[PDB]
RNA sequence: ACCAUGAUAAGGAUUAUAAAUUGAAAGUGUUAAUAUCAUAAUCAAAAUUUAUUAUUUAUAUUAAAUAUGUAUGUGUAGAUAAAAUAAGA
């Protein structure tokens, strides 16, 4: 509806109470977490950033 | 290589399911029961909520 | 009032040893490989004493001419340890030196100060994890030639670790 | 020193592998759950006993995989990499962009490493979508940018 | 002589001066009225000598 | 291989610090019929506790408390509250006329070697790590348990009680180092 | 705190099969009630294993992390060990 | 550290020791300036009817200290080892207290003492515009003021590198410039005191005003010229780097002799025990405490008793 | 295990059910095994 | 680890001689009390994960009783859109 504050022309949430992970219809239309922001989090968030750009033995 | 949803994986779903029955014998898969098949051994499984 | 500095009339000579903070140095415990005395850990005291008998000695760094490190590998495959070398009598050393080791008269002359003193092969603690310090105190026969001081008692291969447990080895 | 104690680095490196194990089998665990929990027929080709035996064969294939990463993402998505301070995702003791805790975020601000602009603590910043509807309206705007602007084929 | 009475730190620090103990108790309604805070456990520090 | 002693072994770990290493001399339990065949490996006993068992263990408690009361004047006195971040560090009124500050560790660290017959769950009750964590100041602490990094506080002649804190810094320095101006 | 996202996770007669149980009865038993591969034996089983008829029929060892169930009965069949304790 | 010549670049252990100390970087991180955060205020350490001692602890990342003697009668202030990372509080403190900064005492010319000396004379000299501030130092420290630029390269103080030191300028003890007859703010510094190594209790003092005398004591060993400050009326000894709490100065730096430091520790045994020694680093102590519980002084007299002719005492791990 | 298997039925396909084929590598981010530890296919790690 | 941190409270002053403007609002100084563990030789509290007759505060459950006599808190919280029993001795 255009007379609401959070107006976006696409349906952001479907009106279904209890749309969980156990239903296989949700599983088919869900986005897999491949090459997402989690893939950036797994390879970049290191306690030492120099251990992600080279090896320490190779640099030394 | 497909990316994103499972709807874009046509061959990989086909390659999985043929491989699923390929390694699995039916002598193994018969022992898995559902919930209502286990509940039938109760003195009363079924009553209305 | 002017307070006097507390000194002593009789002070041992090792108390003049230098520390950069003028304090007691750190006593770092040894590695986890020295927990159980095995065949890899038995001959590390024999390794270091033969290293010091071949390296440079003194403030002028006098090089020892005879290399006693070549006789280390033929000592350990026999199974004789540095602690087992102190239990050998005079009759058993002449059999070991002529037949097995083929020690010359000048190489036996340099190894005999290590045998006549019965130096205990106990790895002392250091400030580092890798320690090359052995207790150079003279051993007594009551404590298995282990010198009986600082907890080096009758089976102690390494300071800070367990006994020998000779039933296993 | 030095930067972190090594017990915390071994802890977060197992969390990186749990992300990598999550990328390994999130496709296979999802497709095997969806067929074994479907009672409607899969196709015109496979119906009746061919469907029921295939769902039982895919269930023991799901159960025989020792080490299948079925853990959800939000269970340990609060691990800090610079310090050992453990926060909880959803509250103010965690920031989602730089992925550190509240204690680490202040020391990066007080240290001057990252580039952040300070706003008055009772406002909504400067993005008009956040000032309009709050956190939920900006939560829908990223969905409109990532997915819903594309006419999918 | 008590070492806390003659310690070095107790010259400029008032906290390191009293060799005492503390007892815990369930406070009454009088103490939570006069201190303005409801303390279900009250703290009484005491110095004793037997 | 540890021989029982009552003399603590003092290992000087630096200036003004040392290490007190003494061990609390474990005694065998009573040999009555309720201590016999006790299920130790289970840790989940459901055997019915008769009141004869509770009266036998009441007399064993009075025998064990009579033994621990003989060592009670040789114990320490916790005078400051202990801090607990893994280790437990408090201050003690010793029975020598000294104020020490020692640390108590949870795991076992012997005076000669780390090898022992106890677990971590045992030694946390033996060496008083569970004790000093749960007690506040004004209570007893055993002398038989080992204390690590004990530092003796410096002493002055005149009492620091009823001293003015509004002195200047260089005369408060002279007052605390026993050389007043 | 977020809604029901705590990391550290009761009898009712009309909600017996729907409280702390699966949504559907057509869904199979979980992985804890089956043997995955070659095992040397487990010291405990998990609390989300559904009690079956063979638990009360054979009754060799029931090890729940402890809890040792030596009372076999038919009223426990059809629900996991979370409601049994 | 030193000049990278041909044999230092072709040495493998120079590339190996820089890997052990600093990891994969190889370049030592310098000693930076303390920012406006994590900085404390100026404290009033001592108040006496003659003078006032005001100080600030840990004013550098060398963990050095900054002190000032305030004369009550003459309203004249004097800085001792003027090295503060922020000499703007010290200018506001003397401006709000109606004080006149006349001289700056320097025990020795290491980088823990003269790093912000040009900043001290510029900021405090600008406030007296709305007679300049003198520098009192010993000419044996001439070898350390030449290597002030070398010390700033190793400790990362690049902003104070290209600054000519005010004690290097032409004073009254130097020949004068013959300028063209067709500017004396930097050409001539009339207020400059050069202290002599022949320090006695008779005539080697500074008349601070209203009858207090600042006896400077030459005590080398940590540095070539090390001038302590002793106020016998107030039992205050500015040891500088000679004596700290439970430790003494370093000898592992150039022009630092261990046997000169032991003779410097022996020339303070005639002072009373209530003399509150005020070091350049760390906490202040008394001279009676260091005669009892300092191991460096205990080793100095133990070697003297057993017959060591050249007693060598000194630290290798500590303060610069 | 032999007393465990009475009330807990045994489904042991074997190790062949843990190795997905080469055609399912890009669907599983390059992996073929379903072990609890990760597996690299280079000889330098091996 | 016994450094000389830092927080609390209290009193002072300058400007409006316009009916215009959406909007007549902004900058600068002194005393008391409290308090001050970083140049040194270690170790897993709640680094930290999990479970059992048992210790709480909360979570909801949770009832009788007119024969007489009867049962007043401090606090915890949300956004914030009323106002003169006390002596400028
Ligand atoms: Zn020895
Ligand atoms: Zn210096
Ligand atoms: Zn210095």
């Amino acid at each position: 509806s255009p007379e609401f504050k959070t107006f976006t022309g696409y349906p952001m949430r479907d009106m279904r109470p209890g749309y969980g992970q156990n239903l296989p219809d949700y599983i088919m239309k869900k986005r897999l977490p491949n090459n997402t922001h989690y893939e950036l989090f797994a390879r970049r968030d290191i306690p030492n950033e120099d251990n992600a750009m080279y090896g320490k033995y190779l640099y030394d | 290589s497909p990316h994103g949803y499972i709807r874009h994986f046509e061959n990989e779903v086909r390659d999985l399911l043929q491989y699923v029955d390929g390694v699995t014998p039916w002598k193994q898969a018969q022992k898995i029961r559902t919930y209502w098949e286990v509940r039938s051994h109760h003195p009363m499984p079924q009553f209305n909520r | 009032k002017v307070s006097k500095v507390p000194t002593r009339s009789v002070i041992p000579a090792d108390a003049l040893r230098y520390h950069p903070r003028y304090s007691v140095p750190r006593k770092m415990v040894l590695s986890n490989t020295f927990n159980v005395v095995g065949e890899n850990n038995r001959y590390t005291s024999l390794k270091l004493i033969l290293e010091k008998l071949s390296g440079h000695v003194g403030r002028r760094q006098y090089k020892m001419l005879c290399n006693l490190e070549k006789h280390y590998d033929k000592l350990k495959d026999e199974g004789i340890d540095w602690h087992e070398l102190k239990w050998l009598s005079r009759e058993e050393l002449i059999v070991l030196f002529d037949k097995v080791l083929h020690l010359t008269r000048t190489e036996r002359a340099a190894l005999l100060p290590a045998i006549e003193a019965k130096v205990c092969g106990v790895l002392r603690q250091t400030d580092s994890r890798h320690s090359t310090v052995v207790c150079m105190n003279r051993g007594n026969a009551n404590h298995g030639w282990r010198c009986g001081r600082n907890g080096h008692t009758n089976d102690v291969y390494f300071e800070g670790k367990a006994k020998a447990n000779t039933a296993a080895l | 020193g030095q930067d972190v104690p090594k017990r915390h680095t071994h802890f977060v490196l197992e969390s990186r592998l749990m992300y990598e194990k999550s990328f390994r089998d999130c496709w296979l665990h999802s497709v095997c759950r969806a067929i074994s929990q479907l009672d409607e027929p899969l196709s015109k080709t496979v119906v009746g006993t061919h469907q029921k035996m295939l769902q039982r064969k895919v269930t023991c294939f799901q159960y025989n995989q020792y080490g299948l990463f079925k853990t959800p993402y939000y269970r340990l998505a609060n691990v800090d990499r610079y310090h050992a301070v453990q926060g909880v995702a959803g509250t103010r003791e965690w920031v989602p962009y730089v992925n550190v805790s509240y204690w680490t975020m202040n020391k990066m601000v007080r240290g001057g490493n990252l580039l952040v602009h300070r706003v008055h603590y009772t406002g909504w910043g400067t993005d008009s979508h956040l000032k309009k509807g709050g956190w939920e309206h900006r939560w829908n705007k990223v969905l409109q940018r990532n997915v819903l602007q594309y006419s999918r084929i | 002589r008590c070492p806390l009475r003659h310690c070095k730190t107790g010259v400029k620090r008032k906290r390191m001066r009293i060799c005492s103990t503390e007892a815990h108790y369930r406070s009454t309604f009088v103490e939570v009225w006069a201190r303005h805070m409801p303390l279900k456990v009250g703290i009484e520090p005491i110095s004793y000598l037997i | 291989g540890h021989m029982p002693t009552d003399v603590p072994r003092l290992v000087k770990t630096g200036n003004t610090r040392h290490n007190r290493l003494i061990f609390p001399l474990q005694f065998p339990p009573a040999t009555h019929k309720f201590n016999r065949a006790f299920v130790d490996a289970g840790y989940q006993r459901q055997r019915a506790i008769t009141p004869a068992e509770m009266l036998v263990v009441r007399q064993e408690v009075e025998q064990l408390q009579q033994r621990v009361m003989r060592a009670a004047p040789k114990y320490l006195r916790v005078v400051r509250d202990p801090r607990c971040h893994g280790k437990v560090q408090a201050d003690f009124c010793t029975p020598e006329g000294d104020l020490v500050s020692g640390r108590v560790y949870r795991r076992f660290y012997g005076d000669r070697n780390r090898v022992s017959a106890h677990s971590t769950m045992r030694w946390q009750h033996i060496g008083g790590w569970k004790l000093l964590k749960r007690i506040r100041r004004g209570s007893l602490f055993p002398h038989n348990v080992p204390l690590y990094a004990v530092t003796k506080h410096a002493q002055i002649d005149f009492p620091n009680t009823l001293l003015d804190t509004k002195h200047s810094t260089v005369e408060q320095t002279a007052m605390q180092y026993n050389d007043p101006m | 705190y977020p809604f029901l996202r705590r990391p550290h996770i009761n009898p009712s007669a009309p909600y017996f099969w729907s409280f702390m149980t699966a949504k559907s009865q057509m869904a199979f038993l979980p992985e804890e009630n089956y043997i995955t591969g070659d095992w040397t034996g487990k010291f405990f089983v998990s609390k989300r294993q559904v009690y079956t008829l063979q638990h009360a029929t054979s009754g060799a060892k029931v090890r729940v992390k402890i809890f040792e169930f030596n009372s076999p009965s038919r009223w426990n069949i059809g629900k996991e060990m979370n409601t049994l304790t | 550290s030193y000049t990278p010549n041909l044999t230092s670049l072709t040495n493998q252990v120079n590339r190996s020791e820089r890997l052990r100390k600093w990891g994969s970087a190889g370049v030592p991180p310098g000693v930076p300036r303390i920012p406006r955060l994590e900085a404390k205020g100026i404290a009033i350490l001592h108040e006496s009817p003659k003078v006032i001692l005001a100080g600030r602890s840990r004013c550098n990342n060398f963990d050095s200290n900054q002190y000032m003697l305030i004369n009550k009668a003459t309203k004249r202030c004097l800085l001792v080892d003027a090295s503060d990372d922020w000499p703007d509080d010290w200018a506001a403190f003397i401006g709000a207290s109606d004080l006149t900064l006349t001289h700056v005492f320097l025990t020795h010319c290491h980088i823990d003492n003269i790093i912000n000396l040009n900043a001290f004379l510029t900021i405090c000299g600008s406030r007296q515009k709305q007679d300049e501030i003198g520098v009192m130092w010993c000419p044996a420290e001439e070898c350390w003021v030449q290597n002030f630029k070398r010390s700033c390269e190793r400790y990362g103080r690049f902003e104070e590198m290209h600054q000519v030191l005010p004690m290097m300028c032409r004073s009254l003890y130097t020949p004068q410039h013959l300028v063209d007859p067709v500017r004396n703010a930097r050409h001539l510094r009339r207020n400059d005191v050069l202290l002599s190594a022949a320090t006695n209790r008779a005539t080697s003092f500074i008349d601070f005003g209203n009858g207090v005398l600042l006896y400077y004591i030459f005590s080398p060993g940590h540095s070539p010229g090390h001038m302590m400050l002793h106020i016998p009326t107030e039992r205050i000894l500015f040891s500088g780097d000679l004596l700290f709490f439970n430790k003494v100065g370093r000898v592992d730096l150039p022009w630092a002799t261990g046997v000169r430091l032991a003779e410097s520790l022996r020339l303070l045994e005639a002072l009373p025990d209530n003399t509150v020694v005020v070091p350049g680093h760390g906490r202040m102590t008394t001279l009676g405490r260091e005669r009892r519980e300092n191991k460096a002084l205990q080793q100095c007299y133990q070697r003297q008793e057993i017959g060591k002719q050249e007693v060598s005492v000194g630290f290798n791990e500590g303060y610069l | 295990r032999r007393e465990l298997e009475k009330y807990m039925p045994d489904i042991t396909i074997g190790p062949k059910a843990l190795v997905t084929p080469v055609s399912l590598m890009n669907a599983r981010n390059g992996h073929r095994v379903t072990h609890d530890l990760l597996h690299s296919y280079d000889p330098h790690i091996g």
